[PDB]
RNA sequence: GGAGAAGCAAACAUUUAUUGAUCCCAAGAUUACCGAAUGGAGUAAUCCAGCUAGCAAGAUGCUAGCUAUCUAUUAUUUAAAUAAUAGAGGCGAUACCAGGGGAAGUGAACCAUCUAAGUACCCUGAGGAAAAGAAAUCAAAGAGAUUCCCUUAGUAGUGGCGAGCGAAAAGGGAGUAGCCCAAACUUUAAAUGUGUCAAGCUGCAGAGCGUUGCAUUUAUGGGGUUGUAGGACGUUUAGGCUUAGUCUGUAAUAAGCAAAAAAGUUACAAAAUAUUUAUAUAGAAGAAUAAUCUGGAAAGUUUAACCAAAGAAGGUGAUAGUCCUGUAAUUUAAAUGUAAAUAUCUUUUUAAAAUGUUCCUGAGUAGGACGAGGCACGAGAAACCUUGUUUGAAGCUGGGGAGACCACUCUCCAAGGCUAAAUACUAGAAAGCUACCGAUAGAGAAGAGUACCGUGAGGGAAAGGUGAAAAGAACCCCGGGAGGGGAG
RNA sequence: CUCUAGUCUGUUUAAAAAGGCAGGGAUGAGCUGUGAAUAGGAGUGAAAGGCUAAACAAACUCGGAGAUAGCUGGUUCUCCC
RNA sequence: UUUGAUGGAGGUAUCAGAAGUGAGAAUGCAGGUAUGAGUAACGAAAAAAUGGGUGAGAUUCCCAUUCGCCGAAAACCUAAGGUUUCCUGGGUAAAGGUCGUCUUCCCAGGGUUAGUCGGCCCCUAAGGCAAAGCUGAAAAGUGUAGUCGAUGGGAAACGGGUU
RNA sequence: UAGGUAGUCAAGGUGCCAAGAAAUAGCUUCUAAGGUUAGGCUAUAAGGGACCGUACCGCAAACCGACACAGGUAGGUGGGA
């Protein structure tokens, strides 16, 4: 898996924004098959900077209840689960694309 | 559907790399919030798949240069 | 589904409100087998177009007529359509007389 | 199983049939069948040892007394050949 | 195939498509992980490796490719051990077939015989059919493999002779097809035993004393398959020659070569194309209506046509042969799949009509004793077949059968192995039909084995319809809304 | 922390077996968490014909099965003799 | 079978044929709705009250001041389980035994960062599978070498702060 | 400062009989086939952290009782008089 199938997209959220402003942390949606090592390697190849460390989380799928055309519960649907990555850079390092 | 139906193997490889650049940057801009042509994602993805088959055909020898 | 009418033709409306009124084909919904004839089957419609509250308004627009209710009309004649093979071209002609469309 | 390793004989299932009365060929009015039950007739396998000088060693086979009799009549090699088995399948 | 497409329904704003899209068919690529799951292990969708290649490879890094087991065949002392290929594992058909296991509820107004019944079900096997299949048979008629129907026939028999169970032959049909091994002899040897003389050879002579001398087993070819014919011996023969019928040279025979016939549906095996407007899997063309009246809407009312190998069935604003799609009769095949036919290819005979002496013609087999089952037939006079425990033959100068048995007579020739078709079955695929259903009906399910219930096995619902078209009620009034009253 | 004599509420209850008062055990034949083993003519039972997924003088599910009943119930429009 | 209202799209004479051919009950089945009845309850005898704010609407929401209750808990921190019920914002068809501006209700968005924790891992208890061997109609049953199997045994961290 | 609960010292000590897990792990050590920087130990400097769970409820309207039910519900904290 090339370093392009690893990183999916960043996250722009209030929590991630404050974290990035304060302690220089970048949060990405990554592929569920990645791990710490190739996430770090992918960050290096993509943005030409080596991260100090990486943390990964598995976000479970959010369940929804599906109702009929009239509308009344007939089953349980679910969103897609995904993997979230916190990436820690050196205090001088930056990522510009954001 | 773009036209690569005359490209050589390594030219196709270079095309694949810069199209992967384009797809990654497009995803990033979409998340940042405003991209005028969301379907560009689908178009680029299909292009990359085309390149993957065509290259594969080169190694498999089905399509000869 | 399959049909022998082309967008842009001029057709005469067989049945409906608009007897024999002749108009151009603007669009064809072949999922429902319906056709939109310009300035025919002309209905009043209301649109808000969005929930924010500047204004909404009444506009006039054509409604899709069924395919079966129109018939090609060229040079003062309306008739069925057959097709012929000449010059390696699937061309169309009028069953009543047999001319180039 | 209780299976002759040469021929393939296996146990045979049948009935258990009691009879009351006296057979007509003994002057009796006849016989009457009672309550039949299920039963099995068992092959009498023997775990025999045949010493084979041809490789100077003894091979142990599960054979029935019938197969032993036939081996005594015809010879072990020929009997194995007739039932399309080979001595090396044993050991 | 031609103008839209972005699934199954549109919506909201983004592109693509005449550079031939979408879609349909054929083929190929990609094809995560689990699962027969097979590197080990495991709480199925996941941790742990061995080895090799590339990632600065590296500190439990990533990716690619191998190492599971059984059976058959040999590379070896096929057991042990690895190696080599070949065939299998599981699912599917809540169908069919074969083999093994085999009830119980009932009837007999009880029940124990019997019946139900080889039924349900379990288990082992494969196939598209399976099984069976070319008479040691039916059976007293002159027939002639096996299987499936109509009759025989509810007959013949059987049955605590109670209830019940229940043929076969012949005849008339569907459908057709007969064959190949072992053994008798011989060649090529090998292995294992035994053997130092007159042991091989068609017969005179010379050579010859071991062409391995004689046997068994393994492997190869010839030889042959039955109311007792095939081989060794009896001749015409033997197309014709080359080689040799222990070696050379002759009467005298085999091994090869002209000449022919068949063959992957049994009968030897492995294919490959051309070739068949043959077929399966995408398609193309396709006939013949105007007016008038009612009505929102005509296809209908009425007045006149036209087509028809097409008045089958749907949709079209109310009821269409001629409005649209289709329908009759025709017809698209690059590629793929399935079929025959033709040669190619493969294999075989490269000979038959012909008399008597010897050899073989299927061995723990036929049969008998005891204990069981299948035959319609429950020990009954109980044949016959299979079969467990025992015993045990003949060798055509023979044996089996002809419902106990004996004699005669008439038939047949087992103890080796195959065989298409007629026949069973439809989960399904396509094309069609119905005095079949129209939402409490019809599959449980027009929305699905979902919701729900139970730890699990498992059980299991209810809910179809606006209008011809959303053309979904702008705007205004009451009300927080909902909703209603107006306006459209 | 584990058990239920006696009494009462409750009994179309809050609970398809509790609660309100009380009592026995309370360093032991003790209580209990977390895994595992024994399955139907069988298991288990300091033994009452108890229990084995709220029902056990032979569990439950599926199939035979629409089992058999001399027993009970039901059996739909009309007229004439 | 005639006239009307309603209804807006198929029925049907005569003759003949064929049945899933006629319901008032089976403690019948399915569905709707009466009856008891605006009656019993509205779920423990720990207890609420005032003022203010939000809101169209407040005895039941929020805030504040009093009172009351538990306090070897009715408190706090971790399992067994549940699986978004957690936080922010918006809303009240139903559902909450009433009301509701509120909720574990609904909609949208957001939220779980490990070398030191718990697993994974290297080990074994009971137990399970298990080549070979042995025993059985099949299916399997026994069982050795092995391999799995924690509530057990094994390397490493504490304090404070921040949303 | 004084007093001192509950651990802990302690798998201690002292007595008793019912005589009270295993380990192929870990730690330590030993030698074969093979090795003699091939390794290992004693240090320093540099960096290598696997994969998953991680919210919240958890004596309760969020678990198990058809319920927002007077029930069951493991373990560690257990203030003051």
């Amino acid at each position: 898996m090339k370093a392009y199938d690893i990183i999916v997209s960043p996250m722009l959220t209030e929590k991630t924004n404050t974290q990035r402003e304060s302690i220089n942390v970048y949060v990405f949606k990554v592929n569920k098959r990645a791990n710490k090592k190739e996430v770090g390697a992918a960050i290096k190849e993509l943005f030409n900077v080596t991260p100090v460390s990486c943390n990964l989380l598995n976000i479970k799928s959010k369940a929804k209840v599906v109702v009929s055309r009239k509308g009344y519960p007939i089953g349980k649907g679910k969103t897609s689960s995904w993997k979230k990555a916190y990436v820690y850079l050196k205090k001088e390092d930056k990522i510009d694309i954001f | 559907m773009k036209n690569f139906k005359n490209f050589t193997l390594e030219d196709m490889k270079a095309k694949r790399l810069e199209l992967k650049k384009e797809y990654l940057d497009l995803r990033f801009k979409s998340v940042v919030g405003h991209v005028e042509n969301p379907l560009k994602k689908r178009e680029i993805r299909r292009d990359i798949a085309r390149l993957n088959t065509m290259i594969c055909e080169y190694e498999l020898g089905i399509r000869k240069v | 589904m399959k049909t022998k009418l082309k967008i842009g033709d001029s057709v005469k409306i067989l049945s409906g409100k608009d007897r024999g009124r002749i108009g151009k084909i603007a669009s064809i919904n072949r999922k429902k087998n319906k056709v939109i004839v310009e300035s025919c089957n002309m209905v009043k419609k209301v649109i808000k177009a969005r929930t924010p509250q500047e204004k909404g308004r009444i506009i006039d627009k054509e409604a899709a007529i069924d395919i079966s209710n129109v018939m090609i009309f060229v040079k003062g004649t309306s008739s069925r359509l057959g097709i012929r093979f000449e010059n390696n071209e699937k061309i169309r002609y009028l069953k009543k007389n047999g001319q180039r469309i | 199983a209780r299976k002759c390793e040469i021929t393939g004989k296996k146990t045979m299932f049948g009935n258990n049939v009691p009879r009351k009365g006296l057979a007509k060929k003994k002057g009796g009015a006849g016989q009457h069948i009672g309550v039949k039950t299920k039963r099995t007739f068992k092959v009498n396998l023997i775990n025999k040892k045949f010493f084979i000088p041809n490789l100077g060693r003894s091979v142990s086979i599960k054979v029935s007394a019938n197969a032993l009799r036939s081996i005594s009549k015809i010879g072990l090699d020929a009997f194995l050949k007739k039932n399309c088995k080979k001595i090396e399948n044993f050991l």
